[PDB]
């Protein structure tokens, strides 16, 4: 089956990898292709769309055509008795095209309603290529905003936002009832996103006041998880006990402090590899290049995000091999 | 501290199995007690349902 994933422009690398990681965990991918903000997946298996953070829309594709073949596909595409509408993304004269296509549907007995449709016909127009299908899923953007880190009862500055935190938990490929570990959990950004998706969250932090505040944040969101006082350098956990690791490392504040995080990177690299299950993943956020510390891992993804102009984030997806 | 947590929890030092010495408990979690290793014999306190499993550095 063909699905179009209309991706968020934030980071296309994360957006694409997020879909592909969940698709390989939930089902079976025959093939895929990328074209700017469009990701086409030939897919079978269980739907995972409600979990996606960097995908705005998911459409089940009926046909791919040129602008001139568009009226003919709208003469063939199945019609239903429930209220429908046509939504066009790309090009100019979008509203006029939606009205024109809606009239083609009506000709075959469709009930077109713009106010309360149950079915949405989707047309994506990119470089004289039209992707036609039915809306399967649309992400509620309001949900991440309502979970903004400044809205939690225990607040700390520089928290990872819900959208990036959810994308990173998804990149580990962790499923419902499996364990996701955040060994430098802070206010619990990663723990919250994991818990909301049905994953069992485990948080570790070496400051007592922080583990207490984090536990209050979990209570606040109604999440069942464990928050322990410990050091990420010496994990109080058995070998091969966790499916995924998602974490934000301490950032270097000054170039004068170069090498001070070397021990933390070396110890956690060995500890993450020990504690992860076979083929397990760690999605990590740093502000320095750490390739040399994680040579023991397969680096599946490396992306960058400049945040202040003083801060450039490095985002890695590491796989145990 | 949830009891089901002992299934994946290990000593932060030697990574051996831990034993819980319950002082105060609840229907769903351990409130007060100690965590003792079966190899190192290293002790770790549990206060207000929080185990302090930080190394003794
Ligand atoms: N070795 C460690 N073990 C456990 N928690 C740690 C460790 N180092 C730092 N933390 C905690 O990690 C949290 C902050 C980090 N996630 C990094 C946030 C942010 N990138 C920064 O540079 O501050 C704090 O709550 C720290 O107490
Ligand atoms: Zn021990």
């Amino acid at each position: 089956m063909k699905f179009l994933f209309y991706l968020s422009a934030d980071n296309l690398e994360i957006a694409r990898k997020e879909v592909l990681v969940l698709a390989e965990r939930y089902g079976w991918v025959e093939d895929y292709q990328f074209e700017e903000r469009l990701l086409l997946l030939d897919y079978a298996g269980e739907k995972f769309f409600e979990r996606l953070a960097y995908t705005n829309e998911v459409t089940k594709i009926y046909d791919i055509c040129s602008v001139s073949e568009l009226e003919q596909v709208f003469s063939e595409i199945p019609v239903y008795d429930r209220l429908c509408c046509v939504r066009v993304k790309g090009g100019k004269g979008k509203t006029a095209l939606e009205r024109k296509l809606g009239a083609l549907l009506w000709k075959r007995g469709a009930k077109v309603s713009v106010s309360n449709p149950e079915i949405v016909y989707k047309v994506y127009i990119q470089d004289d290529k039209c992707y036609v299908g039915l809306l399967e899923f649309e992400r509620d953007t309001r949900q991440f905003f309502l979970r903004r880190p400044d809205r939690r009862p225990f607040l700390m500055p520089s928290a990872i936002k819900p959208k990036l935190a959810r994308a990173l938990v998804n990149l580990t490929g962790v499923l419902e009832g499996e364990t996701l570990l955040d060994p430098m959990c802070g206010t619990g950004s990663f723990l919250i996103e994991a818990g909301l998706m049905g994953i069992n969250p485990i948080g570790i932090d070496f400051i007592e006041k922080i583990v207490r505040g984090c536990r209050v944040n979990l209570e606040y969101y109604g999440i069942e998880g464990s928050v322990l006082l410990g050091d990420a350098k010496n994990l109080p956990l058995r070998d091969e006990s966790v499916r995924g690791i998602a974490t934000d490392y301490p950032y270097l504040r000054s170039t004068k402090a170069a090498g001070t995080l070397d021990e933390l990177y070396s110890k956690t690299s060995e500890e993450f590899e020990r504690v992860l299950k076979k083929g397990g993943r760690a999605a990590i956020v740093t502000n320095i290049d750490v390739e040399s510390f994680f040579s023991n891992f397969e680096i599946e993804m490396k992306t960058e995000e400049r945040v202040h102009g003083s801060l450039t984030r490095r985002i890695y997806l590491l796989r145990r091999h | 501290m949830k009891r089901k947590l002992l299934e994946i929890l290990a000593c932060p030092l030697c990574k051996s199995e831990l034993e819980v010495e319950v002082v105060e408990e609840n229907e769903e979690e351990i409130i007060s007690g100690k965590l003792v290793c079966s190899s190192c014999r290293a002790e770790f306190p549990i206060e207000d349902g929080i185990p302090d499993l930080r190394p003794p550095e």
